[PDB]
Order: C-alpha cells, then structure tokens, then sequence
C-alpha cells in the first residue's frame, strides 16, 4: 500500500475538480438527465443515463444514453475522461432497467426490456426481455438477446431484474447484480430477529421481519436480491445461472453493485429498509454468494418517515437513497464515499473516508445547498497514487435543467 | 427558503378544514414537517397510514390502486416525523417529485385504531377530511 491519509484528518486537499465535458447537455431544458451509473475497469469506462421528459423516474424516461471511453493523462498531474463512443439504446423506450459492466477494454451493459412498465409487479420475466449491449471506441454497437429459456434457477424465482451500479467480468464470465421476485415466502431472518427493539403493538417480531421483504406495491411478492453469472463464447454460446445472496443479514431487495477492487470484489446494496447503516463487504463465497457484510456503526443514508438516518431497528419501511462505495486500503479497513449528510431529506454531498468504526475526514462537494440523490464512486491508481470519481445525481439549478455531474479527487497524501 | 409550520396529524388537530382539509401554497426550496403526536396523558393514541394520492383517490377518498406510504404512525410511545423539502429528488421509493405549479395530496385511509390501521377505503379521510393538499408556487 503506498502513502496516503490513513487517519483523522480535519480540512485536507482531495484537489478536487469537475469534469463538465463528459455528459451531453441538452438544449431543451424539460429534458432529465437522472440515475447516472458508472463502471471503470483497466483504464476504460462505461457510462450511462436515463433521459426522459419533465420525470426523473426511469421507467418512464424516453431513451437512456450508453457511452464508453479511456482513462487518459493529459500531462496534468491528474486522471482525465476521454470520451470515445456515444449511442442510444435501441429499445430504449422499453427499457426497465440496465447495469454497465467494463471488460477487456469494451463496455457491456446488461438491460431489462419489458412492454409494461409496471412489469415486476403483474408479470413474470418469461413475458420480458433480457439484452447484453456492446460496443467498443472504433466499431458500432450490438444488441445480443440473452436466452432466459436456457437459464438455472437456484431457486424457483418469477421474475428479475438487472438492478444497481455496475457489474464485473472475472475470465470468461460477467457477473450482475439482479433484484428478483418470488411469490412464497421461503426465507429465514435470524439476524433482524436478533433485535431487541420497540416494535409495532399487535405484531410479533418475526412476523414483521417476514413481513419486511414483501414488495410494497404486490403484497403477494417478495424481492430478493441477488446476481446474475452469465459465462458466454463471442456471444453465440451461453450459459447462464440465477443465484440469490446469502439469507446471512437478508434485506429487502434493492439496486447494490460488484467490483473489482484490491485483488478482492466488493459488493454493496443500498439501505432501503429498516436496517439504514451501510451494507457492503467483500465476496468470501460464489455459491450462494456470499459477502462478508461489514458491521459499520457509522456511514448511513437518509429516508423520510419512520426508517431516517442511522436508525437500526426492524419495522416494515420502504425508502432511502443509493450512495456506493469503494475500498482505499485493505489494512485500516477504509472506503470512500459521496454520502448525504441530512436526516431524511436527499441533499449535502460529502465525500467521506471512514473505517468500519469512525470518519476519518470528509469534505463537502458544494458549499451552497445541493439537491443530490444517488451517488456512485470509483477509485483507481492513477501515477501510483490513489484517485476517486464520483457520479452524483443532482438537481442544481431549482428543478430544470436536470443533470448528473461527475468529480475527481485524490486521496491527500498527508494528514 | 422558508420552514413552514409543522402540521400535527391527529383527530384533534383543528389546522383541518372539514370542506376543505388541510391547504398551503409553499414555494420550493421549503421544508415543511409531519409529526405523529404520541398519546397524550388521558387520551388514546390514533393509529394511522399516511399515503399520498391522486385527486381522484382524494375526492373519492380511496387508496387502493397505488401504495406511496410516507410515514405510518404504530408506535404510540415515541414520537415520529416526517420532513418535506419540497425540491425534487426525495429519497421516497416509489419516486416522488416536487415541481412548480403541481397539486399534491397527503390523506388517510386508516381507522384511527390499531386494528383499522390498515383500511384502504373511506377512512379519517370522509369523517375528519384529513388531508393535506399542496400547489406549489401559486399565491
Ligand atoms: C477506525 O479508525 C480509527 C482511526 O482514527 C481508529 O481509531 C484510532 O485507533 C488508534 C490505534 O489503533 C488510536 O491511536 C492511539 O492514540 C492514543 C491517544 O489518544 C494513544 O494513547 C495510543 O497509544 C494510540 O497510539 C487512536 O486514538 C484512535 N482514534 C480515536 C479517535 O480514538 C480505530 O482503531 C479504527 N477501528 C477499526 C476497527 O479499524
Ligand atoms: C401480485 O402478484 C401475484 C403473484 O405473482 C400475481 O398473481 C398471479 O397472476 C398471474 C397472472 O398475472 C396468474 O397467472 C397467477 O395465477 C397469479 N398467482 C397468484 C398466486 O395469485 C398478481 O397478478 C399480482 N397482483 C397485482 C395487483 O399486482
Ligand atoms: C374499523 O374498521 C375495521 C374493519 O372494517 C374494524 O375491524 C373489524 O370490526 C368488525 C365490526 O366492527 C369486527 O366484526 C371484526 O372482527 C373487526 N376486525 C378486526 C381485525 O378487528 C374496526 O373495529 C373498526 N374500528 C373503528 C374504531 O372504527
Ligand atoms: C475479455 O473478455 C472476454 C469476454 O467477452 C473473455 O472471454 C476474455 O477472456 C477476456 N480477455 C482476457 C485477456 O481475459
Ligand atoms: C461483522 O461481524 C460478524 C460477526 O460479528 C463477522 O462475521 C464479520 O466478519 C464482521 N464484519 C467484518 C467486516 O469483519
Ligand atoms: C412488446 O414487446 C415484445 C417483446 O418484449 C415484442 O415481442 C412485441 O412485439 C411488442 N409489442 C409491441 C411493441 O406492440
């Protein structure tokens, strides 16, 4: 591990800068640019975003933009974007949902295609359709359209969706995070039922855990998450399996991501329910998988209602926002991360450095009050030094003109 | 950049207007509070779901097509709040946006007893007209 800031710290230098001239600007300022999603590996990115006119929900956005690109440097003693390919997804106005993934220099995005908009409630994922999308710097995109028909279940799942920040390849096999919907309750929660809390009158404990992970639209439903591994030949054989993740610390489906970070892969999935501390630790086991969830007393997010930040405690609630992180040094056990530093309301980006326990140092990304909502961070070695990029899902100027921003920062080398 | 007044949600919250309900044209950039009151010495706590809804569920005083429960008040013993910044971008799971010149409705359909916390249909809303509307950036 080489020299960085592994200790408190109070105002240090992350030398942070913008990068503007990545994302498109539109001229029509209705237009939202919303739920940005990056994925850097091997020097190369691949990012992604919904536009859609006068919603900011993703289902409803109208196309959602695919772009790969290069790590590059200018000679300006910091990493820099360069912008190599830009297309739309050609079913765009159909798509659910994508996860970029970065492999062997080309960029993968993973999609979930469906003609009902409202598909993972009334339907089931054999009336939807699943698409790799691929492109590369020099060639021209292309769509493959994955057989869900020939697929291994680990369990009997009616539904899924490809759901969170980004994905990885390990060899000849990718690997997305999905968020999938079983109709029967089959699963065991030790570790909510381990609380000793104030609960709603009138209802047991384990009732309400098992109550937790139902969907809060189709009662009849459970989301649980967990990944897909799609182990393919120039995209002509296939072989696919569905896996859920570990009933260790089970909580209600949301979007999370995989990464390659440190000779490990790091897993997060967003605090959506009761249990608002961060959930993420590093994969110990493939089958089931298995991550080793961290215990951190610290880092959470916010929500409104009855489940706000840093509230650890079971009860059925839905909420919160997605900000992701990313490992600095394996030994002080460190991670970064552009949290929201509010209660309930979705606002204040800090970048934070902290260990399992404590805050190491934070510092805030914009002085003046800044409306912000999923957050995704990436972090590199950049002439040998340690180097973050940060998507943010902003609302800067008051409601229009709607776009995600992009930062880079170093990790201070000095305390 | 304003805080508006906490609205108190209960039975005896007078704030309440029973042809009208609950009205107030905030502008954005306004936080605003939703505060389930525990029980009182010598009164019964209420037990309430609060959804928000479209028009025609408010007139129609229903929520049962769709489900965006904000805050849902079964703990008696301490007290819980909801805050509204009235921006876009809330960290609601079903989405939620603020924009100008939009009308948005907050209403329950619950008992006001443990056992009729989850009604869907008619509820405090027909009987109190508890609800809360909100058009934003109009005088
Ligand atoms: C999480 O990270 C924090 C980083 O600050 C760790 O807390 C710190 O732990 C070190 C030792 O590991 C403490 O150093 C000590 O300083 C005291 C003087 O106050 C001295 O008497 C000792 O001999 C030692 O040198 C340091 O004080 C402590 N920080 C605070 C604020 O108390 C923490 O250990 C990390 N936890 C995990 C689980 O990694
Ligand atoms: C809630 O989910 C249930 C369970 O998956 C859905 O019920 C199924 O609907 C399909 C067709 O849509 C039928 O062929 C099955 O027989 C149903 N199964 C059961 C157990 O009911 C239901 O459609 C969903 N309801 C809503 C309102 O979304
Ligand atoms: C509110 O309505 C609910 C349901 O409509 C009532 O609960 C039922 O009440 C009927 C008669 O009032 C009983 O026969 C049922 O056994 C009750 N069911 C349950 C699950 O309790 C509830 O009592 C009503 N309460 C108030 C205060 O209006
Ligand atoms: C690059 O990715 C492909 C998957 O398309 C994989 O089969 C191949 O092994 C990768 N290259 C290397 C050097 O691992
Ligand atoms: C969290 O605690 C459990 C047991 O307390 C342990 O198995 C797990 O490894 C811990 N997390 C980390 C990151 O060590
Ligand atoms: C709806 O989508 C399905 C594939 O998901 C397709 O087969 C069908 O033709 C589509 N119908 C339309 C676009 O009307």
């Amino acid at each position: 591990p080489k020299i960085f800031c592994k200790s408190v710290s109070k105002d240090p230098d992350f030398r942070l800068k913008q990068i503007d001239y990545v994302i498109p600007v539109q001229q029509d300022r209705s237009i939202c640019m919303n739920n940005p999603l990056l994925d850097i590996s091997d020097g190369f990115f691949t990012y992604i975003h919904y536009e859609g006119i006068n919603s900011c929900k993703k289902s409803d956005s109208f196309k959602v933009l695919l772009s790969h690109g290069e790590i590059v440097d200018r000679g300006d003693y910091r990493p820099s974007l360069y912008l190599l390919s830009s297309h739309y997804h050609p079913y765009s106005m159909q798509v659910i949902n994508c996860v970029p993934v970065t492999c062997n220099q080309s960029s993968f995005v993973f999609c979930h295609i469906s003609n009902n908009t409202k598909t993972l409630d009334n339907s089931d994922y054999s009336s939807d359709e699943y698409y790799i999308t691929y492109f590369n710097g020099i060639d021209r995109p292309k769509t493959k359209k994955i057989p869900i028909n020939n697929m291994t279940a680990d369990n009997r799942y009616i539904h899924f969706t490809f759901s969170g920040g980004g994905g990885v390849c390990l060899g000849e096999e990718f690997i997305i995070p999905v968020t999938t919907v079983i109709n029967t309750d089959v699963f065991t929660h030790d570790y909510c039922e381990s609380f000793n809390c104030s609960v709603q009158t009138g209802k047991s404990l384990k009732e309400i855990c098992s109550e937790s992970l139902r969907s809060p639209t189709n009662s009849s439903r459970y989301n649980l998450n967990g990944i897909m591994i799609i182990s393919q030949n120039n995209m002509t054989d296939f072989k696919i399996q569905l896996n859920g993740i570990t009933y260790n610390k089970l909580s209600f489906g949301s979007p999370g991501r995989l990464s390659k970070t440190l000779g490990q892969v790091l897993y997060y999935q967003s605090s959506m329910s009761w249990d608002t501390y961060l959930k993420a630790g590093f994969v110990e086991k493939w089958k089931p998988f298995t991550p080793n969830w961290m215990n951190n007393t610290v880092i959470s997010r916010p929500n409104q209602g009855n489940c706000p930040r840093y509230h650890k405690c079971p009860e059925i609630c839905y909420g919160g926002t997605y900000n992701d992180i990313a490992p600095l040094d394996l030994g002080k056990d460190m991670y970064v991360s552009v949290i929201l530093d509010s209660d309930q309301l979705a606002e204040n980006p800090e970048i934070t450095v902290f260990n399992s326990t404590t805050i190491l140092y934070k510092e805030r990304v914009s002085k003046d009050e800044l409306n912000t909502r999923s957050t995704t961070t990436s972090c590199f070695l950049f002439l040998d030094e340690p180097w973050c990029i940060s998507v943010l899902e902003t609302n800067r100027f008051n409601g229009k003109s709607i776009r995600p921003e992009i930062y880079s920062y170093k990790i201070p080398k000095y305390c | 950049a304003k805080n508006l007044e906490p609205v108190s949600w209960s039975s005896l919250n007078p704030k309440f207007l029973s042809g009208k309900g609950l009205v107030i044209y905030p502008k954005i950039g306004d936080k605003l509070d939703i505060i389930c009151p525990r029980a009182e010495a010598g009164r019964p706590y209420e037990y309430y779901k609060l959804y928000l809804v479209r028009p025609e569920q408010a007139a129609a005083c229903s929520t049962v097509l769709d489900p965006n429960v904000l805050v849902t008040c079964n703990k008696p013993h301490q007290e819980i709040r909801f805050t509204i910044k009235f921006q876009e971008f809330s960290p609601n799971y079903m989405g939620l946006e603020f924009k100008k010149y939009h009308d948005y409705y907050i209403t329950s359909t619950s008992n006001g007893s443990l056992e009729g916390l989850e009604n869907r249909e008619g509820g405090v809303c027909r009987t109190r007209t508890m609800k809360i509307v909100m058009k934003v950036g109009q005088d």
